[PDB]
This record gives C-alpha cells, structure tokens and sequence, in this order.
C-alpha cells in the first residue's frame, strides 16, 4: 500500500534553567527509526530501529549534523517568536515542527510536508502545491513574506521530492520484514455483568499493525455508534498495538450483539459474538 | 534522510 | 495552547499470575509537553521505569508511552500517576486487567 516518512521536532524553551531542550525524531509508517535528544550524552542521532543500524558511519555523521544544525535554527526561531508576539524572556515556550513525504504503492511521490507549530498552534505550513505557504496569524504572515522572498519552498521541494522520497524506498526495502509486514489483531471478548439486568461486552483487538484499525458494535446489525465506548488505539510497546470497544447490553440479550474488526492484516472482516 | 529562520 | 492529557494504563498481554509482563502507561493528547508519570506498585513508585522518545501527532499534541517489565500477582495492586500542568493534583488511574 501507501507509505509515509515523517520527522517530529520539539523545542522548548526554558528561561532560567539555560538553553531550549530540543527532541527530534523519525519514522517509517508507525515504525520510530531514529531519535536526538539535545540533552543525552551522545550529542549524536542514534538508531531506534534494526534496519537502520546497517547505515554506515558516514550516514550518521550527516544526520547528526543535519538535526545539530536543526536545533540551533530552532533556537533561534524561539527567539524571533518572542519578539514578532511581544511575550516575555520569563516564559517557557514551544516550537514544533514536522516534515516528510507520502509515496504510493509503487514509490511515486504523493505528499510532501513541512510545516510549524507555536505554543501548540500552527504558525506556518507549506500547501500541497509545494510552492507557497499557510500562514496562520499575523505574525506568521511577516515569515512568509521572508521566506517567499528568499523563494525557501523550492529547496523544501527538491528535498521532498528528491531525498526524502529516496530515503523512503530504501528503508522500505532495508526493512521489509518488519515495515511491509502485517500483524492481523488477535481478538476475543470479555463479559461481566454491571447488575441484576445489564452486562458490559468488551471486544479486543491486540498485537496488530499498522495502527488504523476499525471496531464496531452491532445489535441486529445497527451500528451503535453513539452508545459505543471505544478507547484511543495504543502501543503496546513491542511495535504492535492494542485497542478495545464495549458496550453495555441487557442480560441475556447478548446474542444480539455483534462486534466487528476490520484491519489491513485480516483477509476478511471479522465477526464476534459473545 | 534528514533535511533559514522565522 | 493547553490540554489536558489522557491516560490509559493497561499491560503489554493480558495478564496471569506468575507470568513476566510490561506493565504500559501512555498518555497523549497533551500539551504542553513537560510532564511527569509515574507508575506505581501498591502506591509506591517503581524505580526503574522506562519511556518512549517525545513526539507528537497530526493536531500537534504530544504522546509518551512509559513502561516497566512486571510480573503480576493476585495481591498487588498498580496504578499509573501523572503531573500535568492542567491538573491542580496529579491523575492517580488505577490498572484493571480487563482496560
């Protein structure tokens, strides 16, 4: 299917306890693959995933220093916010960014991206077009007159287009086993009576990827969307990932419950029924 | 692969 | 600007006595990013925790799992505690082994 690259970028700002903490990191689809923490020791980006550890010396040098030179630009864009929005040296403040590509089944070029938040909110971003910018304030409207100007989108372009997309092919193919894998989830349900004349009916699905993944309750194959507790899908920590659906029923209309799961790994949806 | 101012 | 974050503790595999385990805090949805969680055993932190690499998803707000390998018995009891600058008390959740 599709796949997707996409580093993370946080700058944090901490006034009297000296320069701003910055974290990057990457990813393949729902795979971490690297990581740079401003604080660790190494002062190196470090791999994060198996395939990535074939990479010669000479790979890490250029990314250490790629994401060395990032944090400092950072920093520095910390600073230019404080002015363009009058806030004091006393505050903390954030600065995120993300950047990265979309290629399809075939490796072509989808999506590219790069783009900024402030404080939690989106400051600037570069549109579909690759060539012009999303500003999100007033502040950021003075950035995009600087960086349109300084015609900053046709680089982001050539990377996007160029190394980002190459760097995703590779590692694609570098790690097939585990990045073109699929883990369909492994599903049952849990019962438990609440009272006298009601039940909850919990399906699961766990040890699956990629991620996305759709559970449904049915009573007599009406959805029941709006009387569906459903939780946030998470990791479970060894690169597979969890998530579960309940719904309170009456005893003993259990029969007349169906959950539904339907996720990339499985050849057909799968049906439970207590 | 990894990848001016405000 | 700021958001509170949400909370699940649950276990890598549903749990049984006597059986090694990790034992799984992630929160998300939150910002700002500094934040403290801790897990506890019987109400007293586990020591040797770990966590995953800051990051954040497509609304810009942050996620972290923290986790620790366990063994589960039929006594003990975990729990999972957060500090967050939107809670005026940190959030104690408590484990249920069917959550």
């Amino acid at each position: 299917g599709s796949h997707s690259m996409r580093y993370f970028s946080t700058s944090v700002s901490r006034p009297g306890r000296g320069e701003p903490r910055f974290i990057a990191v990457g990813y393949v689809d729902d795979t971490q693959f690297v990581r740079f923490d401003s604080d660790a020791a190494s002062q190196r980006m470090e791999p994060r995933a198996p395939w990535i550890e074939q990479e010669g010396p000479e790979y890490w040098d250029e990314e250490t220093g790629k994401v060395k030179a990032h944090s400092q630009t950072d920093r520095e864009n910390l600073r230019i916010a404080l002015r363009y929005y009058n806030q004091s040296e006393a505050g903390s403040h954030t600065l995120q960014m993300m950047f990265g590509c979309d290629v399809g089944s075939d490796g072509r070029f989808l999506r590219g991206y790069h783009q900024y938040a402030y404080d939690g909110k989106d400051y600037i971003a570069l549109k579909e077009d690759l060539r012009s910018w999303t500003a999100a304030d007033m502040a950021a409207q003075i950035t995009k007159r600087k960086w349109e100007a300084a015609h900053v989108a046709e680089q982001q372009r050539a990377y996007l287009e160029g190394t980002c997309v190459d760097g995703l092919r590779r590692y694609l193919e570098n790690g097939k086993e585990t990045l073109q894998r699929t883990d369909p989830p492994k599903t049952h349900m849990t019962h438990h009576p609440i009272s006298d004349h009601e039940a909850t009916l919990r399906c699961w699905a766990l040890g699956f990827y990629p991620a996305e993944i759709t559970l449904t309750w049915q009573r007599d194959g009406e959805d029941q969307t709006q009387d569906t507790e459903l939780v946030e899908t998470r990791p479970a920590g060894d690169g597979t990932f969890q998530k579960w659906a309940a719904v309170v029923v009456p005893s003993g209309e259990e029969q007349r419950y169906t959950c539904h799961v339907q996720h990339e790994g499985l050849p057909k949806p799968l049906t439970l029924r207590w | 692969l990894y990848k001016m101012t405000f | 600007i700021q958001r509170t974050p949400k909370i699940q503790v649950y276990s890598r595999h549903p749990a049984e006595n006597g059986k090694s385990n990790f034992l799984n805090c992630y929160v998300s949805g939150f910002h700002p990013s500094d934040i403290e969680v801790d897990l506890l055993k019987n109400g007293e932190r586990i020591e040797k925790v770990e966590h995953s690499d800051l990051s954040f998803s497509k609304d810009w707000s942050f996620y972290l799992l923290y986790y620790t390998e366990f063994t589960p018995t039929e006594k003990d009891e975990y729990a999972c505690r957060v500090n967050h600058v939107t809670l005026s008390q940190p959030k104690i959740v408590k484990w249920d082994r069917d959550m």
